[PDB]
């Protein structure tokens, strides 16, 4: 009678991963109780699955079109963030959780002078192949610093000249929830790069960080795509129950509980996986 | 009239050349331009925000040196 | 690519350096200095002390950034380097450019010497190093005009400086690599790779011998370089900033250094303890040109970012304070348009200079119309504010420090006026179409005689440049010049077509239309763009004096009537659907 | 003719691999004729320039035979996927590498016969289970994902082809020439068609029907065979046959009664099924035919297991006319006509199932089941 879970699995694995959130339905109850006497249809329908869901974990515990996955969560995270803003005409789930600020920096290499933009960003877009990896290298190529040259040539307002230059991205505040957005796809027409990088479980960001931080991160949820092309395929998703320290593989129907050691081994990519990861999720120790 | 950047797939950024004026489909064709990806396929990510068809840059506070990030749609079901 | 028409703004004579200077050059036998600037000139100085007048000539020839020269072959040849792509063989007695070298494919930043083969390297860019011989290239003809070209290879980014030896054994280049990598222009075989710094090297220096090197860094350090033990004997940290321009005497024992913190200092290289300030400059330092007259030398020129530059006297480093306060010999500079404003009739200019100077200009006749002083910029703008929308036809580059219009396919004809509005006494003009007939006026094919567009003249002076769109300088000459036999031949091959339409075939552009459709304020028309509110006045009068009885507005304001629905769209509409006019009785 | 072309492009590929293109426009024009020994030789030029060209050419070499899949002409749709199942046999690992171009023909299914769907999905099994590398796994594992969800398609168009390629993949996993791992997987692919296949009788009936036509063609692991001879006798007899000893009971405005029985038994349990769709009774034929096929093959052509399916009796009532043919109401004989067809169709199948006997009392309970469809198709017409 589930059988219709697969049609919709990008939006399954979204709430699978929101549900082992620390926090997210910790925030989302206290949200749907300031509208409950208010009297938004998101916040409610929200609480009523994570409801179902409580009952049917309890139960489990005691009585044993096709779209992008990062952007069905990017449309609940903006649309969660639209009714918290309007409550204040607490209400900062989606700011504490998912959202912090890069610095990126501009360096002329003409006249040595810096220029600074200051960015929000809810996740972190990295690529996967060079054009065995790991992600510390996919960070470096997102936040190390980078020299463009030639047809891409910066423009300086004090040399009011295009000159070469070395842009770099730090991490200034850093936000609970930690989203990797794998561009695990290439152009030449467009492919699927099956290829995944090296994940690993400790992630520390004190490399690309305005300041020295001794915060750590840890895996929790991995969200994968099964599939040779990026027009369709099938989501999975993998989370970490903090039963605590194993790993729930969500497939539509079906739930299957693995040891933390197995599922690191089944994500290497020496074994060429079948499911490529999309999205990693970490959280702050 | 301004310059900004875009971090490509392969994280490799790209500078264009745009006014505050500007519509997203305008923005997707200098993409396209670049990198050869069609701007049907063109997902634009901007301060964590996704660029929406038929806005201007202005609406999005796009300024000088901005960043947009592009990524495609890896879809599922 | 597609071809570009730009023009610059400017005077006959620019005596002055309109931006900063990157190279010098010291003349010797005639007591010359020669200035690289940034304003894509180089001009000829006399550094004789009695002459009030230092100017000789300038040597105007390049479309961006010159970025290096050097003075060979006794100082008969000077080849130069630029942000456009090319090297050029000029003659130095004389001032004219000889020939052009085309082999770069991004900036040529760098230029190395060798005295006694008369050997010169140039590098840029584009990641290549070319070996050049003077005599071979000075005595190339219109008909010899072939060159086997020798280049190094083995560099993985862009090169910032370069270095030969006096007697050319050994070339140095210094990149972004952070590292330095030597061959022999000989052979043109690599030798080694000297490492050690940790930023862009933009300062190469190499003594007689070729075996000793002096390398100055971004990361403020200067160090000295071993080519037989292939390491680096010693490491200076004498600048808080980076180090930008390098200088040594004869016995290579004193090195002279300068960079982004504008202080000069002259470092014992044998012990580094003995360390003098020169002086410190009121702009970061790009090149200094040593005196080599006399032992030890008696002064040092200073090219900064300013467009002045400065000759320091070095009498007492042998013999914290700086050592100088006034510099001794001083070449006055001009002043580099830093702030440009279109106004709204797409035909005037304000801009602000390095001296807070407001200036009026005149984009269709190439001119300036006044002088405003130290007038607030932004005070100006909003008093010669107009209502009236005009659509953009040109583009402003200020990179030269000057006025550089660049006239594009895509919207050069895009702007229709009625010549009314303008100053002409109403037939109706495309302004685009009457500039690239004024700038090719004199260019015998767009005779039919009648000269030019008949209602204004740019200066005869002005350059006007054929290039690509962000690529190379096609072909480059005077307004007045378009009627020689060399020139006109040359404009036969690089004109584009769109420019022929216009100037040769005298064809006339598009007429751009909107279309309205007239609602009763409580039927889609489009026309021209420059119909006056007026004429949709009596169109709805016949439909139902035309002035007085009807009333036309647009987003509940009411519409002048000597106005232009080009106007009304882009400053009262404010909306993205088409035009809609509301048409009351008075 | 053939061995001409062949000796041209063997010994001479240097010179046409310059101009593969301009082959291609060729064949692919030769192809769109209505000769066929015309279109064999354009088959050829497809399948010569893909062997002895570069990765380049072949690609063109696939591109081409998908986009003369996707047309719309029936003759040049089965002529390209024999040469797309002809190069996928020579040269696997060339077509290992095209599989996205050949995966993007399931997009055009609404344009595509029921019979080239099954030649579609055995070309794509063929290819994907052909090697065993990393490359065949990700192919494997996708094929796995795009049948799984025809099956739960809303549509019913699409939930048909999802059993269609699902049988048809089975098939070929199974194929015998296999370890538990692999024996279990198309196990528990079948349990998934037979899942999504209950709801539906006429898609039901699709699976029994595509699923034994399998079995009597096919060669399986012994395996294999062995789980699905248990699970279908075992459904088929809790479906379907009852004991005898229990009378019928129900609201039937007509007298139930075994009938057609031959010489403590069982019986088929046919008309309360009928009438309760006022298991389908609709599948009955189906089914037995998938008992039939999957107990000769385990037991090697023996039908001792069902030998009592032959002579048990069938609950139906008194079909005879008894001079109330007027008076039925229109909803009676339709219910009728409808008992007739599924009680024919059920002997027809017994018929099937024991004409290679050997017995000589066997053969004439066969003659007997003969002569009842005689009499029972004479009954048909009033
Ligand atoms: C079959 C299934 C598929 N999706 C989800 C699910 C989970 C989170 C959020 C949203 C969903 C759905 C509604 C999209 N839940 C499922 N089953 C319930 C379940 C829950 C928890 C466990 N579990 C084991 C150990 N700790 N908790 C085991 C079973
Ligand atoms: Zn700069």
């Amino acid at each position: 009678g589930l059988n219709n879970l697969g049609n919709t699995s990008y939006l399954n694995s979204i709430l699978q991963v929101l549900y082992f959130c620390p926090g997210f339905k910790s925030g989302v109850k206290h949200l749907f109780n300031i509208i409950s006497r208010k009297k938004y249809e998101l916040i409610c329908s929200l609480q009523s699955l994570i409801i179902s869901v409580e009952q049917l974990q309890a139960s489990f515990l005691l009585n044993p079109l096709q779209h992008d996955a990062q952007e069905v969560l990017q449309c609940i995270l903006g649309n969660i963030q639209e009714t918290c803003q309007l409550l204040k005409k607490g209400f900062e789930l989606v700011e504490k959780l998912f959202q912090g600020q890069l610095v990126l920096r501009t360096r002329c290499l003409e006249c040595e002078s810096l220029t600074e933009r200051r960015e929000d960003f809810q996740d972190i877009s990295v690529p996967v192949q060079e054009d065995m990896k790991t992600l510390r290298w996919a960070i470096s190529q997102f936040a190390s610093v980078e020299r463009i040259v030639g047809e891409d040539k910066y423009f300086c307002e004090n040399c009011h000249h295009y000159t070469e230059a070395e842009r770099s991205l730090l991490f200034d505040k850093m936000p609970e929830v930690i989203t990797i957005h794998l561009k695990c796809f290439a152009a030449s027409g467009l492919s699927k790069i099956n290829t995944p990088l090296l994940t690993p479980l400790k992630l520390s960001l004190e490399e690309w960080s305005t300041k020295p931080t001794n915060d750590s991160y840890g895996l929790f949820a991995v969200v994968m795509h099964s599939g040779i092309t990026i027009s369709s395929g099938h989501y999975t998703a993998s989370v970490k129950v903090t039963y605590e320290g194993k790993w729930l593989l969500f497939d539509d129907s079906e739930v299957k509980v693995t040891e933390e050691k197995d599922f690191l081994n089944s994500l290497s990519p020496s074994t060429s996986p079948t499911s490529t990861p999309y999205l990693l999720f970490y959280k702050k120790l | 009239s301004m310059q900004i950047f875009v971090k490509t797939l392969t994280g490799k950024t790209i500078t264009l050349e745009v006014e505050p004026s500007d519509t997203i489909e305008n923005v997707k064709a200098k993409i396209q331009d670049k990198e050869g990806i069609p701007p049907d396929q063109q997902r634009l990510i901007f301060a964590g925000k996704q660029l929406e068809d038929g806005r201007t840059l202005s609406d999005y506070n796009i300024q000088k040196e901005s960043t947009l990030h592009l990524v495609l749609r890896l879809r599922g079901g | 690519r597609k071809v570009q028409v730009s023009y610059v703004i400017r005077d006959e004579v620019e005596k002055y350096n309109r931006n900063g200077v990157n190279a010098l050059q010291l003349d010797p036998a005639l007591n010359r200095l020669f200035t690289a600037g940034r304003d894509s000139i180089i001009r000829i100085w006399s550094v004789n002390q009695h002459k009030q007048d230092p100017y000789i000539a300038s040597m105007e020839h390049h479309t961006d950034w010159v970025n290096d020269i050097v003075l060979c072959c006794n100082g008969k040849t000077l080849i130069s380097a630029s942000s456009d792509t090319t090297v050029k063989v000029w003659n130095a007695h004389k001032g004219f450019c000889m020939s052009t070298l085309r082999t770069h494919k991004d900036y040529v930043k760098a230029l190395a010497y060798a005295k006694d083969k008369e050997l010169v390297a140039s590098a840029g860019l584009d990641r290549q190093i070319f070996l050049w011989d003077v005599n071979t290239l000075t005595a190339l003809t219109a008909s010899n005009n072939t060159v086997t070209t020798s280049s190094l290879s083995g560099n993985k980014d862009s090169i910032y400086s370069l270095a030969m030896n006096q007697l050319g054994t050994i070339i140095v280049s210094g990149s972004t690599e952070k590292v330095l990598r030597v061959w022999d222009p000989r052979t043109c075989a690599k030798l080694m790779k000297l490492k050690g710094h940790t930023d862009n090297v933009k300062a190469l220096l190499l003594n007689r011998d070729g075996t000793q090197c002096l390398s100055g860094s971004s990361d403020g350090t200067i160090r000295l370089w071993s080519l037989g033990q292939q390491r680096c004997i010693a490491t200076y940290r004498v600048h808080d900033e980076g180090v930008w321009a390098l200088q040594v005497n004869d016995a290579f024992t004193h090195v002279y250094s300068g960079g982004r913190d504008r202080k000069i200092y002259c470092t014992d290289l044998r012990n580094p303890d003995i360390r003098v300030l020169i002086c410190e400059e009121k702009a970061p330092v790009l090149k200094m040109e040593l005196d080599r007259s006399a032992d030890p030398p008696p002064a040092i020129w200073v090219a900064t970012t300013k467009s002045t530059v400065n000759k320091w006297t070095l009498k007492g480093i042998h013999n914290i304070t700086p050592l100088c306060t006034q510099p001794d010999q001083v070449i006055k500079g001009g002043a580099s348009i830093i702030q440009c404003h279109i106004l709204n009739d797409k035909r005037h200019i304000l801009t602000k200079d390095t001296n807070n100077n407001v200036a009026y200009w005149d984009v269709l006749k190439a001119c300036k119309v006044e002088d405003l002083g130290k007038v607030d910029f932004e005070d100006e703008i909003k008093k010669r504010f107009k209502m009236v929308y005009v659509p953009n036809w040109f583009s402003v580059d200020l990179k030269t420090g000057m006025l550089t219009i660049t006239l594009d396919e895509s919207d050069c004809f895009a702007a229709w006026v009625s010549a009314k509005d303008a100053g002409f006494s109403d037939p109706k003009l495309n302004l685009g179409g009457l500039l690239l007939q004024a700038l090719l006026e004199y260019w015998p094919r767009t005779h039919v005689v009648q000269k030019g567009n008949g209602y204004f003249q740019v200066p005869p002076h002005t350059p006007v440049i054929f290039g690509e769109a962000g690529g190379r300088t096609l072909f480059r000459l005077l307004c007045r010049d378009s009627g020689g036999e060399t020139e006109s031949m040359l404009l036969n091959e690089t004109v584009p077509q769109w420019v022929i339409d216009i100037t040769v075939d005298k064809n006339m552009p598009k007429f751009n239309k909107i279309p309205f459709y007239l609602q009763p304020h409580a039927d889609r028309l489009s026309a021209s763009d420059m119909l006056q509110v007026r004429k949709v006045m009596e169109h709805v009068y016949e439909k139902i004096l035309a002035e007085e009885k009807i009333e036309l507005l647009c987003q509940d304001q009411v519409l002048d009537p000597n106005m232009d629905l080009r106007t009304v769209k882009h400053f009262i509409w404010k909306s993205g659907g088409d035009l809609t006019l509301h048409y009351r009785q008075k | 003719q053939e061995q001409l072309l062949q000796s041209t492009f063997s010994v001479h590929y240097l010179v046409l691999k310059d101009m593969c293109s301009s082959i291609l426009s060729l064949a692919q024009s030769l192809l769109h004729s209505l000769d066929q020994s015309i279109i064999s030789f354009g088959s050829l030029l497809y399948k010569y320039a893909f062997k002895f060209f570069d990765t380049y050419c072949q690609q063109e070499v696939v591109g081409a035979l998908v986009t003369h899949i996707c047309s719309g002409n029936e003759a040049e749709v089965d002529t390209a996927l024999d040469v797309l199942l002809e190069l996928v046999v020579l040269n696997p690992s060339a077509m290992m590498m095209n599989a996205v171009f050949v995966k993007g023909i399931l997009d055009y299914l609404d344009n595509i016969s029921p019979q080239q769907i099954r030649k579609l999905f055995y070309v794509l099994s063929t290819l994907a289970f052909s090697k065993q590398n990393e490359a065949s796994s990700h192919i494997q594992d996708d094929m796995h994902l795009v049948i799984r969800k025809q099956l739960s398609s809303t549509v019913f168009k699409y939930k048909l082809i999802g059993i269609i390629g699902a049988v048809t993949m089975a098939g070929i996993m199974a194929a015998d020439r296999l370890s538990d791992e692999q024996c279990t997987q198309v196990t528990s692919l079948l349990q998934l068609v037979h899942s999504c296949s209950e709801q539906s009788p006429q898609a039901s009936a699709l699976y029994y029907d595509e699923f034994a036509n399998l079995i009597q063609h096919e060669k399986l692991d012994p395996k294999a065979l062995e789980w699905v001879g248990h699970t279908i006798c075992n459904d088929f007899q809790d479906a379907f046959v009852v004991d005898s000893c229990v009378v019928p009971e129900g609201d039937f405005p007509f007298p139930v009664k075994a009938l057609y029985g031959l010489e403590d038994g069982i019986a088929i349990n046919l008309l309360p099924l009928l009438f309760s769709q006022d298991v389908s009774p609709l599948c009955l034929a189906p089914y037995f035919r998938l008992l039939r096929l999957c107990v000769e093959r385990q037991h090697n052509g023996n039908l001792e297991e069902i030998d009592g399916l032959l002579d048990c009796p069938i609950f139906l009532t008194d079909l005879e006319p008894g001079e109330k043919l007027e008076s039925m109401s229109a909803k009676e004989r339709s219910f009728m006509c409808s008992l007739i067809f599924l009680t024919l169709n059920w002997f027809r199948e017994i018929v099937n199932a024991f004409c290679q006997e050997t017995s000589p009392e066997m053969k004439g309970k066969v003659l007997t089941r003969l002569k009842h469809i005689v009499e029972l198709q004479i009954i048909l017409e009033k």
